[PDB]
RNA sequence: CUUUAAAUCCUUUAACGAGGAUCCAUUGGAGGGCAAGUCUGGUGCCAGCAGCCGCGGUAAUUCCAGCUCCAAUAGCGUAUAUUAAAGUUGCUGCAGUUAAAAAGCUCGUAGUUGGAUCUUCUCGGCCGAAGCGUUUACUUUGAAAAAA
């Protein structure tokens, strides 16, 4: 059983801080390997340079090719794959050009059935995808 | 450092769940009764009574003959009163969370203008007021949301400057008339 | 028709009985519900908690009956819940409505602070138990609603609550042991004695020994 | 039970155990109430009048059901002092 | 070993009361735990007790009118001060109704209303309801 | 009670439209 | 005009200014969670959707579009950090037989916890003062304590 007497708050605090390395969330958040591990280094969104575009194929039960992009950053120079949302989408992408890539919604982990995937494209050259998707606008020329 | 000041409230709170078959349902009878723009109106005036209901808790768990329950909860029932809010003999911290959103928003100047004759309905009422056909007392009110007092509820007239009242044809009759 | 089968629902059926509060006053167990009909049948609303598959793993393949938890009350301290497993949905429905109607139970209303009015929230702190689900039903201040899970608060405005704190811990997302549990805790309402409780007990004769004279010449 | 006012709003008010003083519960249908049948001092015949005992399930589930009847008949002069 | 003989008494007192015992023996004795009962039975909960003296620590024999739905103790005894008791009676107590915390203050042990009344804190020992 | 949903579901409890239909059912 | 060093912006007074009042509201979504279509066309485990479960293999309610609807609304979606939800860090308030878990066992210091018991004095400014002349914790009071 727990210790309740009225000088054991030196116990309790003791004992709580001890214990809170034991929760993933919390050590991940303190300890600090993670955010050297992230390749945004704690940023929502980075830049970085298309350096190819490949295929993943999807998981065990779904049958698919996820159109991703190999992107190198430009603040550390890491190389992640960031997925091309929409259908046509890669079109708008090419070789060597700048991207806004963002996290793909799970502080880090892969989304749905695309494997080792945590990065989605978000802006290309400057124009966002959605706006080359829904022709709002264009690339540049 | 700069001469401004910063002291600024957000007047709302979104609901915990956002799609609920019971409150949508709730809120938007509320707008269609009161005929507000949307629902944060409705939030607006939920949160105002949530404001006061808690702070009516907190002077009840105070004891009977506390100066600070005594002052705190008299000047709330006396601003409370003074908005029509509650009756002029139920002066209590008590019937003070017998309150409804209700109570509040029959005092709009929407609801005021609609009930005392002079708008055909509450949208009648709200256009009227936003293009300043309505006055309070002397002044020309052109917000629709004005919490009328209980003492200027019996000055609400029809203007002294709009054609309804103040009898100058307004542009659309003015244009009609001179070509006939 | 109605034929009453049992004495207390022939009781019933003759005018003889005022009340059902007077037969849960005796804790007569109840096996009609036409009983419930008689007596709040104009005011008995009935909600559809759930329904869920079950399935029983055969040779052949898989056997599948629907669970019909269904909640039933009048929203003046009277609610009840019933949980029926048939073969379709309809009858296992009609069933859990019948179950639902057998097992309505008082529940006790209090005040939270000053006693102005009428009751609107529990008399006190309440608990129901049911496999891992522990629902706890705390007084609240006049006006402040139920402030619980859509499935007790159900439960809890069919039973005549309107102002209700609520805390729930385990498995709610099982609302079957879920319901079960805010119907245990709004049952204990009646059990738990309160000061107020505290006078003696003046007995009154049973509806079976008023009335007996009633059957002893038919 | 009372308000502020006064007046009785409760919907019932539940018996209680003769053993125990608890409450009974209006589900609780192990629980029984016993009349037992008061009887004329010198001829021993049942006049009309009994006593009264309700026992919750509880206790009849325990067995003391029996030790507490005959506890409330001895304090109601039902029973003899042995 | 035995410490906290409050503990002591007011669990064999709950005990007997779930069990439905008429009587309850309470042993070790102490100020304390006789302050306590004579805050319960002015409150009607526990009805009369009977102190056996013996030479080395009393025992009480407690009758148990069928009233209490719960008494605890608190440890330790946390000071409790006039503004902190609403926090106190609302953990512990399961109504606004009814129910009482024990208080030793300076001026005695008493229920939290009686504290009140007498504006004074004190140290929580516990609660009966 | 509407049976055109419930005989849907009695169709097939685990279908691609059971919980629409199970959803419907409850209310 | 008014404002204000000049300006501007509000406010005020004019003139013109609305019928598709074209003076044209968007952002997300429509299987569940969670609000709202197993309508139509196309695609056919492809392209894609999908936070999760899952949808797509030639009648797809889930993709691409048309229509319809509904959520908020001059705002809405997304990424990330953080808070509540988390009684999933538990002092309030979690657990430790089998789900993760009690040291192989005992001794032992610091730590933590600890049985009952004790009902003014040198006299003094319309008769002329005791207000700790053995200690802490605790409780209550008072003083002192920036504004924002």
């Amino acid at each position: 059983g727990k210790c309740r007497g009225l000088r054991t708050a030196r116990k309790l605090r003791s004992h709580r801080r001890d214990q809170k390395w034991h929760d993933k969330q919390y050590k991940k958040a303190h300890l600090g390997t993670a955010l050297k591990a992230n390749p945004f280094g704690g940023a929502s969104h980075a830049k970085g340079i298309v350096l190819e575009k490949v295929g993943v194929e999807a998981k065990q039960p779904n049958s698919a090719i996820r159109k991703c992009v190999r992107v190198q950053l430009i603040k550390n120079g890491k190389k992640i794959t960031a997925f091309v949302p929409n259908d046509g989408c890669l079109n708008f992408i090419e070789e060597n050009d700048e991207v806004l890539v963002a996290g793909f919604g799970r502080k880090g982990h892969a989304v749905g059935d695309i494997p080792g995937v945590r990065f989605k494209v978000v802006k290309v050259a400057n124009v966002s995808l959605l706006a080359l998707y829904k022709g709002k606008k264009e690339r540049p020329r | 450092p700069v001469a401004r000041s910063w002291v600024c409230r957000k007047t709302y709170v979104t609901p915990r769940r956002p799609f609920e078959k019971s409150r949508l349902d709730q809120e938007l009878k509320l707008i269609g009764e009161y005929g507000l723009r949307n629902k944060r109106e409705v939030w607006r005036v939920k949160f105002t009574l949530a404001k006061i209901r808690k702070a009516a808790r907190e002077l009840l768990t105070l004891d009977e003959k506390d100066p600070r329950r005594l002052f705190e909860g008299n000047a709330l029932l006396r601003r409370l009163v003074r908005i029509g809010v509650l009756d002029e003999g139920k002066m209590k911290l008590d019937y003070i969370l017998g309150l409804k959103i209700e109570d509040f928003l029959e005092r709009r100047l929407q609801t005021q203008v609609f009930k005392l004759g002079l708008a055909k309905s509450i949208h009648h009422a709200r256009v009227l007021i936003r293009q300043r056909h309505i006055r309070v007392r002397k002044q020309v009110v052109n917000i629709p949301s004005f919490i009328v007092r209980l003492d200027s509820q019996k000055h609400i007239d029809f203007s002294l400057r709009s054609p309804y009242g103040g009898g100058r044809p307004g542009r659309v009759k003015r244009k009609n008339a001179k070509k006939g | 028709e109605w034929m009453p089968v049992t004495k207390l629902g022939r009781l019933v059926k003759d005018m003889k009985i005022k009340s059902l509060e007077e037969i849960y006053l005796f804790s007569l167990p109840i096996k009609e519900s036409e009983i419930i009909d008689f007596f709040l049948g104009a005011s008995l609303k009935d909600e559809v908690l759930k329904i869920m598959p079950v399935q029983k793993q055969t040779r052949a393949g898989q056997r599948t009956r629907f669970k019909a938890f269904v909640a039933i009350g009048d929203y003046n301290g009277h609610v009840g819940l019933g949980v029926k497993c048939s073969k379709e949905v309809a009858t296992a429905i009609r069933g859990a409505i019948i179950l639902a109607k057998l097992s309505i139970v008082p529940v006790r209303r209090g005040y939270w602070g000053n006693k102005i009015g009428k009751p609107h929230t529990v008399p006190c702190k309440v608990t129901g138990r049911c496999g891992s689900v522990l629902v706890r039903l705390i007084p609240a201040p006049r006006g402040t609603g139920i402030v619980s899970a859509p499935v007790p608060k159900k439960l809890l405005m069919m039973a005549g609550i309107d102002d209700c704190y609520t805390s729930a811990r385990g498995c709610t997302a099982t609302l079957g042991n879920f319901a079960k549990a805010t119907f245990d805790a709004i049952s204990k309402t009646y059990s738990y004695l309160t000061p107020d409780l505290w006078k003696e007990t003046v007995f009154t004769k049973s509806p079976y020994q008023e009335f007996t004279d009633h059957l002893v010449k038919t | 039970m009372q308000n502020d006012a006064g007046e009785f709003v409760d919907l019932y008010v539940p018996r209680k155990c003769s053993a125990s003083n608890r409450i009974i519960g209006a589900k609780d249908h192990a629980s029984i109430q016993m009349n037992v049948a008061e009887v004329d001092k010198v001829t021993g015949r049942f006049n009309g009048q009994f006593k009264t005992y309700a026992i919750c399930g509880a206790i009849r589930r325990m067995g003391e059901s029996d030790d507490s009847i005959l506890r409330l008949a001895k304090a109601d002069g039902i029973v003899s002092k042995n | 070993v035995r410490m906290n003989v409050l503990a002591d008494a007011l669990k064999s007192i709950n005990n007997a009361e779930k069990r439905g015992k008429r009587q309850v023996l309470i042993r070790p004795c102490s100020k304390v735990i006789v302050r306590f009962l004579t805050v319960m039975m002015k409150h009607g909960y526990i009805g009369e007790f009977e102190i056996i003296d013996d030479h080395r620590a009393g025992k009480i024999v407690v009758n148990l009118t069928g009233r209490l739905n719960k008494c605890g103790v608190i440890s330790p005894r946390f000071d409790v001060q006039l503004k902190d008791l609403e926090k106190w009676q609302n953990n512990l107590l399961p109504s606004r109704q009814f129910g009482f915390i024990v208080l030793t203050t300076s001026a005695g042990i008493m229920d939290h209303e009686e504290a009140r009344r007498k504006h004074t804190g004190g140290k929580i020992l516990g609660f009966f309801f | 009670f509407p049976y055109e949903v419930s005989d849907a579901l009695q169709d097939d409890p685990k279908g691609k439209y059971s919980k629409k239909l199970l959803n419907k059912l409850v209310g």
